[PDB]
């Protein structure tokens, strides 16, 4: 996260981080045994910690779960970056407290102007890479079509929407892959991809998890 | 748990800088620029001439904002120091009187011509090697079915060219 700010210990209960003996991929709690991260976060034998702050040091509050079941969305398209999301289920329950929440799943797709909150571990600083201890958030509206489309003629597809600056200075980046965007209390996306961090004309695009909705809650009725 | 590793065993970071060396040390160094041709300054991507040489500190990129670089994913493969006149420091794909060539654009470059590559490792599994797969987009689904190759040249320049029985490998070493 580029241009944000510290969150504070434990203010996205929602907040998971996938590891692989390290973290990899930010991911979202959306029910006691069910994650929501990026397809091209797919890892075998995922670890998904939940309750972290400081993703290098144990603190008290974190819950470490093996990945039962990661499905990647049957239409995932890694050379498109289509359809880029990934649901995990936990081998066990989470306990659900006041730092370990879920985030509630969009029924209604947010219109554009929209305040999101990305939230990630993900490198903080456009030309060079500097990855934090903490949490890190960061404040960004969910662009037009057109100026997303505008931005990245003939990479937008109706599954992703930008959010951020055309601006720049303020953007998701590597390492955020898989995290959240909540708006208006919904996890309205997910953390995806973009050209560079914090340039000009290239904000980040998002999964449009709104559209995957339907597709999320029958996996889950069903695996 | 993935597959894009350098030399040292180590996860190749998404945007990082790393050298391209050959997989035989017979075929030459690393990466590097070269004026072939009539070009106005050095727009052509080749070996180096020396077969010590690391080449040039090349940055390795993936549009998603994960750490690593996703297996499957398409890579845009640019200089870390830019040359003379490159608009850009990232390689893309042009037609010329050799055949498509991998060159650098004095025109500034849409991701879709640059994000045109793609590794893939080798069968000789004694040491991360990879193979150097060349992606042309169609219509919504870009098909990797052709590889790039090395085309040694009237003047010996080891230029890197679209070839489908001349593939290249290359093993990646942190710059
Ligand atoms: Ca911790």
């Amino acid at each position: 996260i580029v241009g944000g700010y510290t969150c504070g210990a434990n203010t996205v209960p929602y907040q998971v981080s996938l590891n692989s003996g390290y973290h990899f991929c930010g991911g979202s709690l959306i029910n006691s045994q069910w994650v929501v991260s990026a397809a091209h976060c797919y890892k075998s034998g995922i670890q998904v910690r939940l309750g972290e702050d400081n993703i290098n040091v144990v603190e008290g509050n974190e819950q470490f779960i093996s990945a039962s079941k990661s499905i990647v969305h049957p239409s995932y398209n890694s050379n498109t970056l289509n359809n880029d999301i990934m649901l995990i289920k936990l081998k066990s329950a989470a306990s659900l407290n006041s730092r370990v929440a879920s985030i509630s799943l969009p029924t209604s797709c947010a219109s554009a102007g929209t305040q999101c909150l990305i939230s990630g571990w993900g490198n903080t600083k456009s030309s060079g890479t500097s990855y934090p201890d903490v949490l890190k958030c960061l404040k960004a509206p969910i662009l037009s079509d057109s100026s997303c489309k505008s931005a990245y003629p003939g990479q937008i597809t109706s599954n992703m929407f930008c959010a951020g600056y055309l601006e720049g200075g303020k953007d998701s980046c590597q390492g955020d892959s898989g995290g959240p965007v909540v708006c208006s209390g919904k996890l309205q996306g997910i953390v995806s991809w973009g050209s560079g961090c914090a340039q000009k004309n290239k904000p980040g695009v998002y999964t449009k998890v709104c559209n995957y909705v339907s597709w999320i809650k029958q996996t889950i009725a069903s695996n | 748990d993935d597959d894009l590793v350098d030399a040292e065993g180590n996860l190749v970071e998404n945007g990082g800088t790393y050298y391209l060396l050959p997989h035989i040390w017979a075929h030459g160094g690393g990466i590097e620029t070269a004026k072939t041709g009539n070009e106005p300054c050095p727009l052509t991507v080749v070996r180096s001439p020396n077969e010590v040489s690391k080449g040039e500190p090349i940055r390795i990129s993936s549009q998603y904002r994960s750490l690593f670089i996703p297996r499957g994913s398409l890579v845009a493969l640019g200089f870390a120091n830019p040359p003379s006149c490159a608009a850009s420091p990232w390689w893309t794909v042009v037609d010329s009187p050799q055949g498509p060539a991998v060159k650098l654009s004095q025109q500034k470059l849409p991701e879709k011509d640059i994000l045109v590559f793609k590794f893939e490792k080798v069968s000789h599994s004694n040491i991360h090697v990879y193979k150097l797969l060349y992606c042309q987009h169609d219509e919504e689904d870009v098909k990797c079915d052709q590889y790039i190759g090395i085309h040694r040249d009237r003047n010996g320049n080891r230029r890197l060219v679209v070839t489908e029985e001349n593939p290249l490998e290359l093993v990646l070493l942190k710059a």
